């Protein structure tokens, strides 16, 4: 599940 | 609609009664969301990720609204930093990437 | 082209004259590649996901070819389950979302 945040 | 990639795409969703924010997520083969009760029976899954894994709770064939659009499925429930609607969600909406 | 989510939306990509597979992520802020070796300095970068946090090299203004669609920009390297190529990247290939 890839969501992927600075 | 068109959703353009300048920002994150965050939509309004409805479920269990609840409106809440979520993010249009392609990457994600599941939908997740933060800590919440749901309806039904679930049982524990591990899901992975940049960061590792964390354990959520897997409820089945529940009815969301998003933009508006009714779609049902599986949705995940646990430590999330963020609401992500899935692939499994999205393909009930019609949704796709062009380029 | 048009992408449906029924499946994983992996492509192909070019960096460094290599072919790589890759996910197009619409949840990712930023693109981040599997180990491997790119030319010049790099910074460093902390990154959030489903799991929690992770340390990433950043290099900036890097070519990386998207489905034949060229790209010039950031591309971050470390312990990603899989390549992603994030909206940094998906917006210079006028990437949107539609449904």
């Amino acid at each position: 599940n890839l969501l992927q945040k600075k | 609609p068109q959703i353009t990639l300048w920002k994150r795409p965050l939509v309004t969703i409805k479920i269990g009664g609840q409106l809440k924010e979520a993010l249009l997520d392609t990457g994600a083969d599941d939908t997740v969301l933060e800590e919440m009760n749901l309806p039904g029976r679930w049982k524990p899954k591990m899901i992975g990720g940049i960061g590792g894994f964390i354990k959520v709770r897997q409820y089945d064939q529940i009815l969301i609204e998003i933009c508006g659009h009714k779609a049902i499925g599986t949705v995940l429930v646990g430590p999330t930093p963020v609401n992500i609607i899935g692939r499994n969600l999205l393909t009930q909406i019609g949704c796709t990437l062009n380029f």
